[PDB]
């Protein structure tokens, strides 16, 4: 069992922090030096970790004014081990990250700490930071507005702080770089993940995806906006509740045929008027504004699913985002076009070490084992929790639980306590900031609209009569402290208003108000036409509605509508572990072949001679070409070789040098090698006129922009034979293997592609 | 927008009749179109029989909005303000050591379709120059179109140079001024300098029999 | 394709020197190649050159009767000459060829002062 | 590997006795199984007779009561003593041992009971 | 009426895993003509019946 | 006559079916009488072997 | 050949074929090993030829077995093909079971294999029931309940050992597990008849007639089970610029045996129900009428076999493909067959290409199933051979999905790069 391990590591500790304390600074500062050339002379970090670990809480409890408790020390070498550390919210998972986050930048190659958003990362990079500064290593912070400069200046500091968005699409766009020297990544050292569940379960089921513009269309949008703008919500349009998937009907069919003047849209001819039609009908039916975007500044941004946050660069793939656009009568950008593309699961598994922390792992724990091979570790509190988890007020109607509400928030006000109210839009959030607005109550609202004053909203909204409306912005790591008097009034009430797709992130709302070992109350008020009852409600329960009556001023207490709520999040929980599972195997094919290419590309980008290279290049380019003429089977002189002479001399060897004479009657081996030796000859003298270096840049850049461009080509290609590979299972073979094996096929025949390309244009510049 | 409504590809339809010394010539041809990238693909075909003046000197006759802009000379182009309105060219090209065309087109969507009717009249020549000797190379060598706008037309005045290779080893340096009108009268844009940096190529079909030009052509603009 | 040329230096107004422009990725043998030149200030103009090898060659009036291009194709090279040049013809000269596209040279500065 | 000679094979009118020897050669007999079988024309030998290691004799209810086995070890011989006889009795008779539970039954040589 | 149809092929599929019990009863030639022993050595597993949004980050 | 022209429309779609082609059977073939010898022979073998060990332990 | 031996240089692939084989020796080794109180003299004494060891006899034309693995995982076959024919709107449980995902699915799974030791319990009981009736009485010593509770629940061991050895078959094997089983089944019967064919031995010829004759059919059951019409699918759901290839197109591939196997089992619980049912009922005249005319190696029960192997084939076609939830598949998740609504209009579509497809399987299938009649009587061999069966699909299928699997297991070596 390791937890006597961490227990008696962290007693350990507490024995040498007696031994560490009267030292002076410049005496405690020095003992980096002292542990960088123990390091550097023989000792390993497991060596290292109590006296590290001591160090580090003797500098806390000087900078910060914390000294780490002892679970913090077993959260700490959880963290060291490679594991996940699983301490619960509020319990102090920043000075956690300190000890081995420390003890692993001593050796000098960088460690990442990665959080969920900016928020967090700016905050914990500024306190820890402070710790890490008197000790004397850096710490660099990486923001997604930073340059190309200021994120290399971040990444050479000892440690990083950033989200993981911004070091996936960092990573991504250091393979598309074409000198190594604009490279802002140092190599993927150690990464300390803190809320690993946001990111390595719940967001890796979405790809980082890098776009580059194409080419703008306008008309075929504003046409297919003025047709789905007339399209009567019933009759010519279903939208499915359930997945929010908007057809056309028969009649709308019709309607669509007549109105474009076309006589069958579901022709090979009308797939991109099919395509528009549909975009449309998405962002009409599908895509509420205030749910799922914003328009700010007369632009669409999107509102974040999991961080609750504007997603400023990002768009939506596909023509949605310019559908929407032209929904909302604003500018229609240009299209986009994939460039690159990564997951989570495949960036974080690159690392080399991997740790995190979290409050909410054991549920998940199995997956984390799967995927990961890390062991979820529960820590024990040190100060048990306090936190009154009341159950859930189910109501019929949404007025009636939004009434309940807001006169809980009236009468929580009345005393004092502290409310933080827990929404998931930004259209919900301001509906009941009104709700409160009359009744005279004054709030703060934390959308995703509001948030400039975040950092300002936190610091009142544990104050004495403080409510605060907030969306999922607040319920992942905000840091809530309780004002003078608040403590006796049990504070920071918070009261959520839906279930989440999972018990983790209502979980974390309800952390929000715990927050180690003071009082607190969390009551979830939910209703019966909420989003998740009438999307993944088993129909059954959804019939007796009327038969709880029709009043709402009271819950409903039956026992067959919470086993409901529980099953329509169950079942919420279920979909997105299949969902991820099948995004992680096609991408385990797509995450081999991107292995290689980027590999391969790298050691083109940083060879300072490229000749070997590209005469392998044009040597199985040629001999592809030999056997595309003089098969095996045809052996005497059915052979067509003046083909392959006109082959040669429009590919390789300058519209002359080969005859049918020379090639005659030969073995493709010795007919090989004599218009190798005469490709030799040609490279020398191109070798020699060129330059030498000159020569090297010059084909670097031709092999580069191969295969980046065939690269991107395969990247499409590959999506487009992933939409179809379950109607591959629809002839009882494994749809995984087809997939596996039509997309070796399409590997190597880009790879041909690209040689084929370096090739001409190497031989034939 | 007009042009901006066009970034797929285009039907590009030649219509060329011509006088030179009192004999006569009529080619066609069709071919594609496209803006985004900027390219012209163009099967021509002489129906008439022989070509009195080569094709080297007849591929500047030869539908000039087909242009690739990057994101900045968005706003200083003409081509894409009298089209789909219809377009008019007339140009006097000056052979040095022979004679002058007068060139005489009207390019303009007809229906859908970019229809370049030709109309050229060649006075002032000698036959026993190089261009009736036939004396070109099967080539057509890369420029720069310079452009202004005048405001007392307020239309397009081109001013360049073209170089024809001679099968002699020698060059026919002829200059090219261009006259450039509208037809509709909507919104006009009259840029300042800039140049079509543009480059060619000719070559020929093996499977077909008669006497015909295979044209492909990229251009580029750049200056502003 | 990529023409290179060299050969280019100081030269006085009494002595003569030959300049090369070395073709890479097609034959001398039959592509026709010109000889231009452009001083500062001057436009671009054609001053010598011989199309489909060796049986006719052109020049301009200002070299007519003084310059002459030559190549070699086991070389695939050509050379021009600066044989009786004057001060006035202070340029870069520059190598064109047109197999397809127009490919041109980087330009040799020869200066006569 | 154990020769059989099964004697006693005679004409019995329909309605009488008969006593069948299975005389072995070699004498060990801790053997799983010994017995009888008949496999007449109109095939599919129906097993007459079956003594286990314990003694546990088996019939079926063809011939329970009116067939009685015997076998006496160290003196070779397995005795099937026939009551009652009947004309579809009337078969040739096979006598049979196994030696252990996964061992092939080996057969011995017909004797035909013709009784009419 | 597909429910009927469903549920006798469902009652012959168990008449298969019990009609075991007709060997010698009315046969007397024992094994000669009952399919049961080639219908347990015939078959196969039946094959198992078949049955948001993505954004990208702008360069 | 409708039977007729419903015959004319299956070996109308028997043309679009995507047969194997010669050296995929062939392939397929060889395959599958290499599993049948091979494990002909492997439960032969072993049959033999686990009678003799049969055999030997009773 | 080379592919083999490319096979063993790999480490992975090498290590689970012979994983797979000790799993096979362990299934043989357990079909050697008898039941309680079977009392195996009278076993071996029941057959009518001479087969290879105890516990296997030939009855009936069948090499039977009765081991503790007598009876293989025929209960888990039988509980499968019920379990899916429960699913189809009879037991609606079961329907919002299979509509819920990966987790009912797993609800599906637990009660096939509950129902799976239901079912061999009874497959259990009735078959050691009727083996002893086989016998005369003489199969089971002390023929009590207890005693056979004890054999039923030995076999229903031996059967979910099975399970368990194909669940470890397929989770650290070459493949498919109870496919690998159902496959190690009929062709380690194979010897023993090989064997019953030279203990009989123009008989050279004829028997070289009949292995061309053999190799004729197993080169038409590969022709006709790899063989896809593929309905071309287009989805309307990405732009799709920059030269689409057309190459790798997405499809629908539908075969032209969607069936299977399945419809002879429907076929053979119709042709012996009659019998069992007039077996309890004791010889009459309509007793042996119904004998009579239900045996299928004559001619009009030939024709009934015949005839019900067609019409299951189409039922059992239409149930596996199912058009209209294809069609409601193809319409939620945005697709289309070129030129057709994606409603009804395609619903309607592929079941015209159903019908005409399954016409040809159906024909198949049936010829399939009555070719070992024909070559039993036109050709001398002895009943034991059943030579070209239903078998000789389940081993050529078995056979070619093993190779597939461990080709797209080898091809994930040989990721090559531009540079090399
Ligand atoms: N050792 C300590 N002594 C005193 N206060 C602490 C200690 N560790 C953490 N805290 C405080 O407890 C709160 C826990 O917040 P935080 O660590 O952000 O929670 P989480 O663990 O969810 O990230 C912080 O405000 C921090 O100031
Ligand atoms: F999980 Be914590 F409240 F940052
Ligand atoms: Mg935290």
């Amino acid at each position: 069992r390791t937890l006597n391990r961490y227990e008696k590591i962290a007693n350990d500790i507490d024995a040498i922090r007696g031994d560490y304390e009267n030292l002076s600074d410049d005496a405690l500062k020095h003992k980096t030096i002292e542990f960088k050339e123990r390091l550097e002379k023989g000792a390993t970090t497991d060596d290292l970790l109590v006296e590290a670990f001591a160090v580090v809480r003797e500098a806390s409890r000087r900078v910060t004014g914390m000294f780490p408790f002892k679970v913090q020390l077993m959260g700490g070498v959880a963290l060291h081990d490679g594991n996940i550390a699983e301490m619960k919210t509020g319990e102090g998972k920043t000075l956690t990250s300190t000890l081995p986050v420390y003890l692993n930048a001593l050796t000098g190659k960088g460690v990442h700490v990665v959080t969920v958003n900016e928020y967090l990362a700016s905050r914990d990079a500024e306190q820890m930071g402070k710790i890490f500064e008197f000790l004397g290593l850096t710490v660099g912070l990486n923001l997604n507005s930073m340059s190309k400069d200021e994120k290399r200046e971040a990444y050479a500091a000892d440690i990083t702080y950033s989200t993981n968005n911004e070091l996936g699409f960092d990573y991504l766009r250091d393979n598309m770089v074409l000198y190594k020297e604009q490279m802002v990544q140092r190599p993927l050292h150690f990464a300390v993940i803190d809320e690993v569940d946001s990111i390595l379960i719940d967001e890796a089921r979405t790809p980082l995806i890098i776009s580059g513009q194409a080419a703008k269309s306008t008309k075929l949008y504003v046409q297919a906006n003025a047709f789905v703008r007339t399209l009567k919500a019933e009759k010519d349009y279903t939208y499915d509740i359930k997945t929010k998937a908007v057809q056309l009907t028969e009649e709308g069919m019709t309607k669509a045929e007549k109105a474009f003047g076309i006589d069958n849209l579901f022709d090979v001819k009308h797939v991109a008027l099919n395509h528009h039609i549909n975009q449309a009908l998405k962002a009409h039916v599908a895509m509420q504004k205030d749910v799922d975007y914003v328009v700010e500044d007369g632009q669409v941004v999107i509102v974040d699913s999991f961080t609750g946050r504007l997603m400023k660069g990002r768009r939506y793939s596909e023509g949605l985002h310019q559908a929407i656009e032209a929904k909302e009568g604003l500018e229609i950008q240009n299209e986009s076009m994939t460039l690159a593309t990564i997951t989570f699961q495949n960036y974080f598994r690159m690392y080399e070490k991997l740790a995190g922390m979290t409050g909410t792992a054991k549920t998940e724990e199995e997956e984390f084992r799967n995927i990961y091979n890390m062991q979820v570790v529960t820590i024990p509190t040190n100060r048990p929790v306090v936190r009154d988890d009341r159950p859930d007020l189910i109501y019929r109607t949404m007025e009636g639980k939004f009434k309940a509400v807001a006169e809980d928030v009236a009468q929580r006000y009345m005393t004092g306590q502290p409310v933080l109210v827990g929404t998931v839009a930004v259209e919900t959030s301001e509906l009941i900031s009104k709700l409160l607005k009359n009744k005279g109550i004054p709030h703060q609202v934390l959308n995703a609209k509001n948030h400039e004053r975040e950092a300002q909203i936190i610091e009142e909204a544990g104050q004495k009569g403080a409510v605060t409306i907030a969306t999922n912005m607040a319920g992942r790591g905000t840091d809530i402290k309780l004002g003078e008097g608040v403590k006796e009034l049990g504070g920071l009430a918070v009261v959520g208003t839906e279930r989440h797709e999972s018990r983790r992130i209502d979980n974390q709302l309800r952390g929000r108000s715990g927050r180690q070992g003071d009082p607190g109350i969390t009551q979830f008020y939910l209703s019966m036409e909420d989003e998740l009852m009438r999307r993944f409600g088993a129909e059954r329960t959804m019939a007796m509605l009327d038969r709880f009556g029709m009043d709402d001023s009271t819950p409903i207490q039956s026992k067959m509508v919470s086993r409901a709520v529980e099953s329509s999040q169950k079942r919420v929980e279920g979909n997105n572990f299949d969902s991820r599972k099948q995004l992680l195997q096609y991408d385990d094919v797509l995450r081999q072949q991107r292995e290689v290419i980027y590999k391969q590309r790298f050691e083109v980008i940083d060879s300072e001679n490229l000749r070997e290279i590209v005469e392998n290049m044009i040597k199985s380019s040629l001999e592809r070409a030999i056997a595309a003429y003089t098969p095996r089977e045809e052996l005497p002189e059915e052979w067509k070789l003046d083909g392959l002479v006109d082959l040669i001399n429009t590919t390789y060897l300058d519209e002359g040098a080969l005859e049918k004479s020379d090639i005659f009657g030969k073995e493709p081996d010795e007919m090989l090698e004599l218009i190798m030796d005469r490709i030799i000859t040609k490279y020398n003298e191109k070798e020699e006129q060129f330059g030498k270096e000159q020569m090297r840049e010059f084909e670097k850049v031709i092999v580069l922009r191969a295969v980046d461009s065939k690269w991107m080509d395969h990247i499409d290609a590959m999506d487009q034979l992933r939409q179809g590979i379950h109607l591959r299972a629809y002839a009882q073979t494994n749809p995984l293997r087809e997939y596996q094996m039509e997309g070796f096929a399409m590997f190597e025949h880009m790879i041909e592609s690209i040689e084929d390309e370096v090739a001409k244009f190497v031989m034939k510049a | 927008k007009g042009e901006e409504l066009f970034t797929g590809v285009v039907p590009i339809l030649v219509e060329l009749d011509g006088d030179v010394n009192g004999h006569k010539f009529s080619v066609s041809g069709e071919g594609e179109g496209d803006a985004t990238y900027g390219k012209l693909t163009l099967k021509f075909i002489c129906t008439t029989g022989k070509l009195p003046v080569p094709w080297p000197t007849l591929v500047t006759t030869f539908v000039q909005c087909f242009s690739r802009y990057p994101d900045h000379m968005k706003r200083h182009d003409f081509f894409k303000s009298a089209m789909p309105e219809g377009y008019v060219q007339e140009r006097t090209i000056s052979f040095k050591d022979d004679g002058n065309y007068k060139t005489r087109a009207e390019v303009k969507f007809e229906g859908d379709t970019l229809v370049n009717r030709i109309e050229l009249k060649g006075i002032d020549f000698k036959e026993d120059g190089n261009i009736l000797g036939h004396k070109l190379e099967y080539n057509y060598n890369s420029h720069n179109v310079y452009i202004t706008a005048d405001k007392q037309k307020n239309g397009i005045k081109a001013n360049f140079k073209i170089r024809h290779n001679i099968e002699d080893g020698s060059v026919q340096l002829a200059d090219h001024y261009q006259q450039n009108t509208p037809i509709g009268d909507g919104p006009v844009l009259l840029p300042d300098n800039h140049y079509l940096s543009t480059q060619s190529a000719l070559s020929k079909d093996p499977n077909e029999k008669r006497d015909h030009m295979v044209l492909l052509e990229f251009v580029t603009a750049a200056g502003i | 394709v990529a023409l290179v040329e060299s050969g280019g230096a100081l030269v006085q107004p009494g002595g003569s020197l030959r300049l090369s422009c070395a073709a890479s990725g097609f034959p001398v043998n039959r592509y026709s190649m010109r000889w231009y030149r452009q001083a500062p200030g001057k436009e671009r103009e054609w001053v010598a050159g011989m199309s489909s090898a060796g049986d006719r060659s052109s020049y301009e009036d200002s070299v007519k009767g003084r310059f002459t291009i030559s190549r070699d194709d086991a070389r695939n090279t050509v050379y021009l000459q600066m044989n009786s040049l004057k001060p006035e013809d202070t340029a870069v000269y520059y190598c064109n060829v047109n197999v397809g596209f127009e490919y041109w040279g980087q330009g040799t500065q020869v200066t006569v002062s | 590997q154990v020769q059989l000679v099964e004697t006693g094979g005679g004409l019995v009118q329909p309605g009488g006795s008969l006593r069948l020897s299975c005389g072995a050669s070699g004498s060990i007999f801790n053997m799983y199984a010994m017995g009888w079988y008949r496999q007449a024309p109109g095939k599919r030998r129906e097993v007459v007779a079956r003594i286990a290691t314990d003694d546990s004799t088996m019939y079926p209810d063809s011939v329970k009561g009116r067939f009685t086995i015997s076998r006496d070890n160290a003196k070779n011989t397995v005795y099937l003593q026939m009551n009652s006889l009947k004309p579809e009795d009337t078969a040739v008779y096979y006598c049979y041992y196994q030696r252990t539970v996964m061992s092939q039954p080996y057969w011995g040589q017909g004797t035909q009971v013709t009784v009419s | 009426a597909k429910k009927t149809i469903l549920f006798l092929l469902t009652v012959l599929t168990t008449v298969l895993v019990s009609g075991w019990v007709v060997l010698g009863a009315q046969y007397e030639d024992g094994c000669s003509g009952v399919v049961i022993l080639k219908t347990l050595h015939m078959f196969e597993v039946p094959f198992l019946l078949v049955g948001d949004s993505p954004h990208s980050y702008h360069s | 006559q409708r039977v007729t022209n419903f015959f004319k429309e299956v070996v109308r779609e028997l043309k679009k079916v995507s047969w194997p082609n010669r050296k995929e059977l062939v392939n397929y073939t060889a395959v599958v009488l290499a599993t049948v010898a091979f494990f002909t022979v492997f439960f032969a073998v072993i049959d033999l072997g686990i009678s003799q060990l049969i055999r030997l332990v009773f | 050949f080379r592919t083999i031996s490319n096979f063993m240089r790999v480490s992975d692939i090498r290590n689970k074929i012979i994983f797979t084989l000790l799993m096979l020796i362990v299934f043989r080794i357990g079909t050697f090993i008898p039941v309680p109180s079977v009392n195996t003299d009278v076993l071996k004494l029941q057959d009518q030829l001479n087969a290879f060891g105890v516990l296997n006899i030939f009855c009936g034309g069948a090499l039977q077995n009765f081991s503790i693995f007598a009876m293989g995982v025929m209960p888990y076959i039988t509980a499968s093909i019920i379990v899916q024919l429960l699913q189809m709107d009879v037991v609606p449980k079961f329907a919002e079971w299979s509509k819920q995902g990966e987790m009912g699915r797993r609800k599906l799974a637990q009660f096939t294999r509950y129902f799976t030791i239901v079912l061999g319990f009874i497959q259990a009981l009735g078959m050691s029931y009727g083996f002893n009736n086989l016998a005369g009485g003489m199969l089971i010593q002390n023929p009590g309940i207890g005693t056979y509770l004890l054999i039923a629940v030995v076999l229903t061991a031996g059967t979910a050992f099975l399970m368990w050895l194909g669940e470890q078959i397929t989770a650290k094997g070459v493949g498919n597990g109870i496919s690998i089983i159902i496959f190690a089944g009929i062709v380690s019967g194979i010897p023993t008849i090989l064997n019953q064919i030279y203990a009989q031995t123009l008989n050279i010829v004829r028997l070289l007639l009949v292995a061309l004759a053999v190799v004729a059919v197993i080169v038409g059951v590969i022709y006709i089970q790899q063989a896809f019409r593929k309905i071309p699918i287009q989805y309307a759901k990405r732009l799709e610029g920059r030269n689409p290839v057309g190459g790798h197109s997405t499809h629908l591939p539908l075969k032209v045996n969607p069936a299977g196997v399945i419809p002879v089992i429907f076929a053979v619980s119709f042709l012996i129900a009659p019998p069992t049912i007039a077996s309890f009922f004791g010889t009459n005249d309509v007793t042996l009428w119904i004998r009579r005319t239900f045996d299928y190696t004559h001619p009009v029960g030939m024709t009934i076999y015949v005839v019900l192997i067609i019409a299951f084939t189409y039922f059992y076609a239409f149930v596996q493909v199912n058009p209209e939830q294809m069609a409601d598949n193809l319409k939620k998740q945005g697709g289309y067959i070129p030129g057709i609504r994606p409603g009804k209009n395609t619903q309607e579509y592929v079941t015209r290409i159903l019908y005409r497809l399954t016409l040809v399987g159906s024909l198949f299938l049936a010829f399939i199933a009555v070719l070992p009649v024909f070559f039993v009587n036109f050709a001398n061999l002895p009943p034991s051979a059943q030579i070209g069966g239903t078998s000789l699909l389940i081993v050529v299928g078995v056979a070619l999905e093993t190779m597939k699997q461990l080709e797209s297991q080898l091809v994930k070596r040989h990721y090559r790069g531009f540079i090399k």
